[PDB]
């Protein structure tokens, strides 16, 4: 029996009112059941359907895999990436936006990573999906499926520095790309105090519950 | 060389079909348009970039991504 | 209909072509020679006269017409 | 020489000057760098210049997936070699006035 | 009603040759119908520019916004974008080196489009 | 996103943008007050030793939400009235250009690809 | 910091009636949980516009109807309503 909740849910810490989430919250489930939003995680293959304003209302279709899933609220976010024709695109689409018609989710999948940033500097092909490939079934009560693809990097430069460890990237083949030399000069960035740091750790636990209450109250409703 | 002459006459004519039956656009031009479009892509003794022209004539009669009325 | 109103509607039809040498105009007249026409001229001239002198006539059997004497012959005997 | 070669492309009058050489029929570059014939493209020439003198260079190139360092035959170092040798008059005398003197 | 009949029935009366009509479909995200119209003068086209907008602006659809014509400066191309029908008056010469029509019948089938290299993302020397 | 000095990619069939030396066009003057080029409006390519108007149609730096984001920086090049200079494109371009105000009928018509 | 602005022609695009929320255009300055002084636009192009606004105020207990419990604006989209379709 898993449960698995939406993380735009979750408030940042802060000193923001609690009144204030809960009426972000009513407008959430509000919005949610008129339009779909299917669970999905960083990694997966989703395919968006919106109406573009000044193209008469037409439909349209973008497909791509997901890197990162920002914002709270419903200013809630997740961006979408992938190569058409051979040149990369990113767009950002919005969770609550109206302008969204349906959310289908092609590829249900998790990387060894929490965001996919790195694949702009990675392979083309490790980014590139047939626009029109065939959803695959889930099959139900089942483990989500992780992805332990560790992905061939361009010659450096890069975008970013991957193989710092505040970066913590699990996902990329470093021995392939970086000499012994390389790896041991990023290391001099390491802090071993973080993670040992109890002070600096969000307890989201007696939140999710307060959060729960509120979704299955509204669809009693 | 073609996939078959048989079909190639029998796309130019269904063309024609078509041009028949449209309303808006110039019958002159339609037919002038067609016919000079094919002069030039045959005698190509390629034998493989006429399959080419092939399959775009024939997506051409489909008109499923592009219809001219 | 009148025999002889078909063969004056073909030739006079085959007469309203601009690009043929309208020289030789019998009922054996054969474009391969006479008139140089290729497969796509010979398909072309029969919808020159279909739109005005037919709508029955496909293609199974139009592309081994060769000579004007049996489009007078094929609508004869298709009415 | 009169002018500086950077403000105006090392490449533009590697061209021009290559054109003039062909124009007076001379050649005296092909058997200067071993070249398989008389050539008229730019590029090539170059290409066979900077392989003679295994002169390489790793550029940024503008690509669909993003900016790629690749190595390249160097061309501006090639330019600049084929036009210091011309000017030190390897390539035989040359009159670049020819045309407006014929009219 | 403004519509592609009476936008036809305009045209003819300004000897406006070659007329096309193409039916984009609502996968194209572009437009319904697209308008290909070739002239004798760069005065013609201006001639068919202005009597065009000037009927829509005075007939009807006070609601939607007002269309500026493009391309007034360039001689050889002009053209004009209504909200679901848009129009090139290009000169023939110029329907010959931009040719419009097999691109929205055709997609990505086109000769020059077929012309055209793929991505090669060069490779390393030697 | 696009500003003087600022290299870019040309993106239609256009002779004068196929460079042999895979070297990239450098912008010289972008035709805004800020001189910051978005997408959409109108720059200056010195290439090949001619100072060639261009059109900007996506760019590297990210934009507004719902807005489609490219990871190279692309150019068109028109003529000194508008009229582009290649025949077609072929990468995938935005479609904003209809909102905007401007000439955008020209390259929309020869695009392909809507993204 | 720490004085006093002042910003103007903010509308209103939603009333919650329920939890007393109004929600106006744009950004309005101070912290969060710090108190607004609210009071009509004094901008010369929005006088005259309190002919239909209530005056002198709001009397729940006096109305005659139950207000709804939350006011939208003509041109906002409800969350509950189905997604917008361009024409
Ligand atoms: P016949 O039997 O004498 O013909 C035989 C010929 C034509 C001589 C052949 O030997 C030959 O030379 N070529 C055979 C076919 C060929 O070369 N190409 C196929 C033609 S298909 C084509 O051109 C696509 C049509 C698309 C329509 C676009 C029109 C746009 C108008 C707006
Ligand atoms: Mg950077």
């Amino acid at each position: 029996e898993r449960r698995f909740l939406s993380p735009e849910f979750i408030p940042r810490r802060g000193r923001t009112d609690p009144l204030k989430f809960q009426i972000e919250r009513k407008d959430m489930l509000e919005r949610r059941k008129v339009l779909h939003i299917p669970e999905f995680y960083v990694g997966s293959i989703l395919r968006v359907t919106t109406a573009d304003p000044y193209a008469s209302g037409k439909i349209s279709q973008f497909l791509g895999i997901c890197i990162q899933r920002s914002g709270r609220g419903l200013g809630a976010t997740f961006i979408l990436r992938n190569v058409i024709e051979g040149q990369g695109v990113e767009i950002c689409f919005e969770l609550y936006n109206p302008r969204v018609q349906e959310i289908q989710v092609v590829k249900l999948e998790k990387r060894l990573d929490d965001s996919l940033l790195y694949l702009r500097d990675a392979l083309p092909e490790y980014s590139t999906f047939d626009v029109n490939m065939k959803p695959v079934v889930q099959e139900p009560n089942q483990k989500v499926p992780v992805n332990e693809l560790k992905v061939k990097m361009k010659p450096k430069p890069w975008s970013k520095r991957w193989e710092r460890p505040n970066f913590n990237i699990k996902g990329i083949r470093f021995d392939l790309c970086l000499t012994e030399q390389q790896m041991k000069e990023a290391q001099k960035w390491n802090q071993p105090w973080l993670e040992f740091d109890m002070m600096r750790e969000y307890d989201t636990s007696k939140i999710e519950a307060a959060i729960w209450k509120e979704i299955e109250a509204s669809k009693r409703s | 060389a073609p996939w078959s002459r048989e079909a190639v006459l029998s796309l130019y004519r269904a063309l024609l079909r078509q041009g028949r039956q449209l309303r808006y656009t110039d019958r002159d031009f339609y037919f002038a348009s067609i016919r000079r479009e094919f002069r030039k892509n045959q005698k190509l003794e390629d034998a493989e970039a006429r399959e080419r022209q092939l399959e775009k004539g024939l997506v051409f009669l489909n008109g499923k991504l592009g219809r001219i009325i | 209909l009148t025999l002889e109103g078909i063969q004056d509607r073909v030739l006079y039809v085959l007469k309203l072509y601009d690009k043929i040498d309208p020289e030789k105009l019998s009922v054996n007249s054969h474009f391969m020679k006479d008139l140089g026409l290729d497969s796509l001229d010979q398909v072309e001239i029969i919808m020159a006269m279909e739109d005005e002198f037919g709508f029955e006539i496909p293609d199974i059997d139009a592309e081994k017409l060769m000579c004007p004497q049996e489009i007078v012959d094929y609508i004869a005997d298709k009415k | 020489g009169t002018v500086l070669d950077h403000l105006v492309g090392e490449e533009t009058m590697a061209d021009y000057l290559l054109y003039t050489l062909n124009k007076h029929q001379r050649f005296g570059y092909v058997q200067h760098y071993g070249l398989g014939s008389a050539c008229d493209n730019v590029e090539r020439v170059l290409k066979s210049v900077a392989v003679k003198l295994g002169k390489t260079q790793k550029v940024k190139v503008l690509t669909g997936t993003g900016n790629v360092n690749i190595i390249q035959p160097n061309y501006p170092a090639a330019a600049r070699d084929f036009l210091q040798t011309f000017r030190r008059g390897l390539l035989g005398s040359v009159m670049l006035d020819l045309d407006v003197l014929r009219g | 009603k403004f519509d592609i009949d009476m936008m036809v029935s305009l045209l003819r009366q300004e000897n406006a040759r070659d007329i096309c009509v193409i039916q984009v479909p609502p996968e194209m995200r572009y437009t319904d119908y697209f308008v290909i119209v070739s002239g004798t003068s760069t005065r013609h086209l201006h001639a068919m520019a202005f009597y065009v907008v000037k009927m829509y602006k005075h007939l009807k659809c006070k609601r939607d916004p007002h269309v500026k014509i493009e391309g007034k400066d360039t001689d050889d191309w002009l053209c004009v974008d209504f909200g679901s029908m848009v129009i090139h008056l290009m000169l023939p010469e110029t329907r010959e080196i931009y040719e419009l029509e097999k691109l929205w019948t055709l997609r990505s089938y086109d000769d020059q489009l077929a012309q055209i290299a793929p991505e090669t993302v060069p490779e390393d020397f030697i | 996103a696009i500003q003087k000095m600022t290299r870019v990619r040309v993106v239609d069939n256009s002779a004068l943008g196929n460079s042999p030396y895979h070297r990239a066009p450098r912008c010289i003057h972008v035709y805004k007050k800020n001189g910051v080029g978005k997408v959409g409006d109108q720059i200056l390519l010195a290439i090949k030793g001619q100072k060639k108007k261009a059109l900007i149609v996506g760019h590297c730096m990210p934009g507004p939400r719902m807005t489609p984001r490219f990871d190279s920086n692309n150019v068109v090049l028109i003529e000194d009235n508008g009229n582009p200079v290649g025949t077609r494109i072929k990468t995938p371009i935005p479609t904003s250009l209809r909102k905007r105000e401007g000439e955008y009928s020209k390259v929309l018509a020869i695009a392909q690809n809507f993204v | 910091g720490n004085i006093y602005r002042t910003e103007y022609g903010l509308k209103v695009w939603r009333i919650n009636t329920k939890h007393n929320i109004i929600y106006v255009n744009g950004s309005v300055p101070g912290h969060k949980n710090c108190l607004v002084k609210v009071k009509d636009s004094k901008l010369p192009a929005y006088k005259d516009l309190g002919k239909n606004l209530p005056f002198p105020t709001y009397f729940p207990d006096g109305d005659e109807e139950e207000l709804p419990e939350d006011l939208y604006d003509e041109n906002v989209c409800q969350p509950g309503a189905p997604s917008i379709t361009f024409a």
